[PDB]
């Protein structure tokens, strides 16, 4: 039943047990329950007062860490002769948590999550080597980050009128300023995000499996407000996300094989163990071999 | 005006900081909360659930065969069947378990463990085993007369098909830490060994080889400290379709 | 005392003499949607005994090279009886389940089946970047098999699958497993033709083996919907 | 320190020490007593 | 001095922030408030007023003709007259309405709608129609026997010249969101269809074609979330005389 | 009647209705009233407790967003040989809300508005390409923004004595500083601003239609305080306005056709639908055609 | 937090939940009862 | 906003300062204290030993 | 001034004036009186 646990449980001393009909060490795994054999019933124990805290394993503490979710580099220069695919002083990113595996695996340790997202934006700038082979200094540039709802109209150029941001939330920040920080609320149309979605989000059969747009926070459009300088620069924007006010449901087996794509849970595994398809754990010579046996 | 001065650390971005931040969408009303089964509020709840060990982590075992240990009838007494290493922070049979996976997110661990073995032979199969936990300090025992001197439980096959060996927290220090030195005095926990107590005896019409399944879990006295990035996942490049998020 | 069990829903009853308790998923019991959690404002239909009854699927054969079987709820029952008719005639669905898996053999047989209910079992594909298609996911009454049960076909581990609600069918111990599943979704109701709340997976961790005369050893699944309610009455989609 | 008008703008809440591991470890309709044969 | 340190986000300009700012003109006394009719304090008040739908959005309809639907006498029974799509966040008959225009400033919407049809025929014109709302999942019904299975109202022409079909909020989720995918399960609401219940019967001296006018409004259970820039207005250049403001 | 509404209304369950003389589904549009048919009277409903908030549609929240109202670029350099039309290190702008359409349409959703205006000024600088083809760095310049009442004397040059600002409110800000912020009070001579003015503000017949100078906040004169550098730069000033303490009267039909001028409501429409003069909504094949019919 | 001497310098006031939609939806001298024929 | 101004010495690093600083590891529980013989709380105790 | 949630983040504690030099200067089972011959 529900109880408040702030420290690990104490150990009580125990005596010799020779009771007929009592077998605390025998269990029935088939029922699906975890064994309830206490250390007091397995061996003879002493009295131990346990003062070890459990606050570091709280779900809030376990998940409320700022983790890198986006890293985008683009050229800040004159883009008249640039290609169509190049980011012309601005970029747009569909917000997701599946691009970097360290946060993705921790988030996928659960089935349902409800949290607000603290967003931090860090900007770095370097002088482009090609063309300007000499270093002249780093300019203090103003950047605009606009939140655009999933599927809505995103700007098509640096000087697009869509940047006027009549109702869209926009944050303007300098490179010399501390990294920009905002808080996006829990914005799912459901009561929690679906970390895994066993279904299709379309009324026809040509939809996307596992992708629920209700779980996508939105789009971030980042541009350099300043017009281009006579020389070119490379600007790298890093977006970090930190969940807060977290509620978690139905913990799941952790990911073992390396991730393949951000759009699904496709798996290939490493060529050989560890974390191979046929062998998750690294091999040993035999089941009678101790890998790190102490020999003196 | 209020006279102020800036302290060292002003303007820094610390990934583990705890401060309020500006709300991007004012007056936003989040979706009302709905009760969902299986809420988890502490990861120590997950590590208390037993998960299968990969005891048969050999090159001859492929996939699911790595999750069971085969026992046959022997013609010599006091014979060893298998051994299990100690570290939950190192690669081995305990690594790909709930307790192991969660504990590898942390650097310090403490508390007692429990190992549950289920016999999956036929109803007509009989046998007695002995499961021994040996505290660290010496080599892994290779004979039953040496293993029985440590902590042990004698398991008799019967209506109850599962037995539990408790590995009690026997450590000089409050916590055991993780380093890449398996032989350190702050990391080594001991060994687990299985021997035949009498024999495995089956009739002619039953299978002469029977499988054991091993599970491991942590008790309620278990605790973890010093959270760290898990070594069980990583990437050397961008994932597929990650670029499409920028298109 | 806890080895025998009788389950009676509607006009259907199942008796077992070799049960090992039964599992309630996360310690929960199915119930109807309360007013303080309801979203759809139309009056729902609650067929009760017409739909809250056991439906028996086609049995599968336990072989030596078997990798495991899976079914998806509510997809597997979407075209069976009055439950299927209500699903086809209604836009919104909500219910829990009662799953009973049966497999008997002789006392000379050995084998262990993990019977696990997985919530939102989003399946991945092997050795490709393409997501699984509609036909790979929606199998209906027949269900599907596991390509790699060692990783649960999703890059996770089968060893850690015990975190989900589950039981074991060990031939020397029991011949049946019973799992009670409440409604498990982020939304109070859902469209039953495009999303699956639960996946029942039966995996032979210990292969079937014996030295007697070989007989066919089938595995049978009986699923009873519980506390069924349907919203959005219209023409049948089928 | 939260001077914002929206409650979701506040810092993380790390004061929830309530637990219920049984829902994951003992999800059985009938409980099990210590030492008594479960089956 | 007070020891302080700067946090991430210091010095940023967030367009949705809520802070006090320096008054440019001190001791300024604003003009005293005068009562003005028609004060509005919540945009949900505006969406509750019904506005004409553009059901006749065809190339053959010009201007005002797009705001009415023509019905004539038919010689076949159970004949379809028109259908209305579902989405208030997408272009269609519901877009250029008060509820549609206000809702397109937001991303999430919830609540029931009401569709009111006024018959604008002669006093001697008689007829019975059926208006059906079909929840999503399948194709739009093309026959009356299929449409009558969903929500519907049978309208009889008479002294009361207007009828109301309520589209109740029947959604799996709390809110329906906007994306550019009309077929998503989080956006599709269903269909509206109109069929003849009996016929339109007029005397020889009355007009044989009669016009219906359709209005749509939201009920008091309607709500909107996630404000966004409206896609209904935009500019690719500066407006005329905008430069004169700098002269 | 007036009531406090914080959440959407609940739904009550209903039963079969077969009452003679009661027709809740029948209405009379000709009276001008909106239909009062409740869902309980149209269909059979269940009991639903609605907890959906309505605070995001508050007029204050709907309008209190900082929106771009001015964008002016000018050359900071030596202007001895410049033309008369060029902005010689300074510019003057008559404050208006009709230049950028996203805020203008939202403001024109109402007939009468009363609010204070929070003004934010963001400055960006770039090195002029022509002449100085090399980049040397961005200078931290001081800018002066002076509020001058409508029709009053504005400065005629960068070093004009009118910049002394004896009584005019002036704000001095650096480019490296955060964007400058001030609050202009509600300054109309009437109790509210007139968003639309069906009249002429002159006692003769040669006045301007729709333009009421009582609704013009004033003039903003922005100059670079620093004297010109040996090289030329391009300075862009962006003025954002946020209404606050807002009272709104007589909501209006939204603008459908694209805006033509900031001085009137002249309309042309797009060449074809949508938003054309003869067709606001995009066409479909017929009134029996479903544009996005689900076909499986 | 408003340390300025002028009241109009304060932040936005988002605490006015009073509504009266009837003035836009039922601007009739005589009210209408539910179910009764309005005309 | 709170009107403030910076004083001389703002942003300096003084090695003998006494201020709180951000905790690197949140919710960390240090090892419980155990009694150890020979605790010293003032260096004048050491100088009293010959 | 400590606004952090962790107690170890606070400033140094320089308010412990408790001393016991005898444990280093007179670690003998039997105490010695002033002037009396210790041996």
């Amino acid at each position: 039943i529900e109880s408040i646990i702030k420290t690990a449980t104490d150990t009580v001393k125990s005596e010799i047990n020779a009771e007929l009909g009592v077998v605390p060490s025998l269990n029935a795994v088939e029922t699906g329950a975890t064994s309830n054999t206490e250390p007091e019933e397995a061996i003879q124990t002493r009295t131990v007062i346990n003062q070890h805290g459990v606050s570091e394993t709280l779900v809030e503490n376990f998940l409320s860490r700022a983790a890198l979710v986006s890293k985008r580099s683009f050229e800040y220069k004159d883009h008249t002769s640039s290609t169509a695919r190049a980011d012309k002083n601005f970029f747009k990113w569909t917000i997701n948590t599946r691009s970097f595996v360290q946060l993705r695996r921790k988030l996928e340790l659960f089935t349902y999550l409800r949290f607000d997202a603290e967003i931090t934006i860090l900007t770095t700038v370097a002088v482009n080597g090609s063309g300007n082979n000499t270093y002249v200094g780093l300019p203090d540039l103003t950047l605009q980050a606009m939140f655009v709802p999933t599927g809505a109209l995103t700007p098509e150029k640096q000087d697009s009128f869509h940047w006027q941001s009549g109702s869209n939330a926009s944050v303007f920040f300098k490179i010399s300023d501390p990294p920009a920080r905002i808080t996006i609320p829990f914005m799912c149309i459901n009561s929690a995000y679906s970390v895994f979605y066993d279904g299709f989000a379309g009324f026809e059969k040509n939809g996307l499996y596992g992708i629920n747009p209700a779980d996508t926070i939105g789009n971030l459009c980042v541009r350099i407000v300043n017009e281009h300088q006579p020389v070119g620069f490379t600007v790298t924007v890093r977006v970090y996300m930190k969940p807060k006010h977290i509620k978690a449901w139905a913990p799941r087996p952790p990911r073992t094989l390396p991730y393949m794509s951000i759009a699904n849970a496709n798996y290939k595994g490493k060529e050989r163990a560890p974390n191979a398809l046929s062998a998750i754990i690294g091999n040993r010579d035999s089941v009678k071999t101790m890998p790190h046996n102490i020999v003196n | 005006g209020v006279p102020t001065y800036l302290l060292p650390g002003s303007g820094q971005f610390l990934t583990t900081d705890d401060h309020s931040s500006a709300p991007a969408l004012p007056c936003f009303n989040p979706t009302p909360e709905m009760h969902i089964p299986g809420q988890v509020r502490n990861m120590l709840e997950v590590v208390q659930v037993e998960s299968m060990m990969e005891i048969n982590n050999t090159e001859s075992a492929v996939g699911m065969e790595r999750l069971k240990v085969d026992i046959s009838a022997l013609t010599d007494v006091d014979q060893l069947l298998f051994n299990i290493p100690l570290d939950i922070q190192l690669d081995g049979p305990l690594r790909n378990t709930l307790v192991g996976n969660i504990s590898r997110y942390y650097t310090h661990w403490s508390g007692s463990l429990e190992m549950t073995f289920m016999f999956c032979g036929s109803f007509m199969a009989a046998g007695k085993l002995i499961l021994c936990y040996t505290p660290p300090g010496g080599s892994c025992p290779t004979t039953r007369e040496t293993a029985m001197l440590g902590t042990h439980i004698v398991w008799d096959f019967g209506l109850q098909s599962s037995v539990t060996l408790i590995i009690p927290w026997i450590s000089g220090s409050h916590y055991r830490m993780f380093n890449n030195d398996a032989k350190s005095t702050n990391a080594n926990v001991g060994y687990v060994t299985c021997f035949m107590q009498t024999n495995l005896i089956v009739p002619s019409e039953s299978s002469d080889t029977c499988s054991l399944i091993g599970f491991i879990a942590a008790k309620d006295d278990f605790s973890l400290r010093l959270m760290r990035d898990s070594p069980d996942i990583g990437q050397l490049d961008h994932l597929h379709a990650a670029e499409a998020a920028y298109q | 005392s806890d080895r025998v069990l009788q389950l009676k829903l509607g006009n259907s009853a199942i008796v077992t003499q070799e049960a090992a308790n039964y599992c309630c998923a996360y310690g929960e019991w199915p119930n109807y949607l309360p007013d303080h959690e309801a979203v759809a404002i139309d009056k729902p239909t609650q067929p009760e005994t017409a739909t809250d009854r056991f439906y028996t699927l086609k049995s599968v054969k336990w072989e030596t090279g078997s990798t495991g079987w899976w079914w998806k709820l509510p997809d597997a029952l979407n075209n069976i009886g009055m439950f299927g008719q209500n699903v086809q005639h209604h836009y919104l669905y909500r219910s829990g389940f009662l799953i009973h898996v049966q497999c008997n053999a002789t006392k000379f047989h050995q084998g262990a089946l993990l019977v696990v209910a997985i919530p939102e079992h989003q399946r991945g594909a092997h050795n490709t970047n393409t997501s699984p298609g509609f036909d790979d996911i929606m199998k209906g009454e027949e269900g599907g098999t596991f390509n790699h049960p060692y990783v649960l076909d999703d890059g996770t581990s089968l060893a850690c699958a015990t975190i989900f609600p589950h039981q074991w069918i060990n031939l020397r111990t029991n011949n049946s497993a019973t799992i009670v599943l409440p409604w498990m979704n982020a939304a109070p109701m859902d469209f039953p033709l495009r999303h699956n709340q639960w996946t029942l997976a039966i995996i032979p961790v210990v292969p079937l083996g014996t030295r007697t005369t070989s007989s066919m050893v089938p595995i049978t699944v009986s699923i009873a919907p519980m506390c069924c309610e349907f919203n959005g009455l219209r023409h049948a989609i089928t | 320190i939260n001077f914002y008008k929206d409650s979701y703008a506040a810092s993380a809440s790390k004061q929830d020490f309530s637990q219920d591991p049984s829902k994951f470890t003992e999800p059985v309709v009938e409980g099990l007593k210590a030492g008594a044969p479960v089956l």
